[PDB]
């Protein structure tokens, strides 16, 4: 099922996802086009964070669900 | 150099944090004056607020 991830940079991405997909492997289907490490991959669903050992059903994501991306970059 | 910012960016960053899950304009002002304009810490400082 595709689902879309909206980005601070105003990006829609569309991914293909099945029921049994972990937050984890999601984060890995971004990181080969966006370049951008999981560890720093944070997704928002309704306002709620998604915790990588997790799966899309646990957050009743279904088809067509839009995901926030943002990133917590650190400095020092 | 410049002469001011856009303060109207303030309205665009709003509006992304409405769309995830918060409706707080409120928390959102003293969130994002908390880090001088940071939608990146705002959102990730609400989220620790509720993330259970």
């Amino acid at each position: 099922m595709q689902i879309f991830v909206k980005t601070l940079t105003g990006k829609t991405i569309t991914l293909e996802v099945e029921p049994s997909d972990t937050i984890e492997n999601v984060k890995a289907k971004i990181q080969d086009k966006e370049g951008i490490p999981p560890d720093q991959q944070r997704l928002i669903f309704a306002g709620k964070q998604l915790e990588d050992g997790r799966t899309l059903s646990d957050y009743n994501i279904q088809k067509e669900s839009t995901l926030h991306l943002v990133l917590r970059l650190r400095g020092g | 150099g410049p002469l001011g910012s856009s303060e109207d960016q303030t309205a665009a960053l709003m509006a992304h944090l409405f769309e995830m899950g918060f409706c707080d304009r409120q928390l959102n002002l003293r969130l994002l004056k908390k880090h001088n304009y940071n939608i990146l810490q705002v959102v990730t400082e609400l989220l620790q607020l509720n993330n259970n």
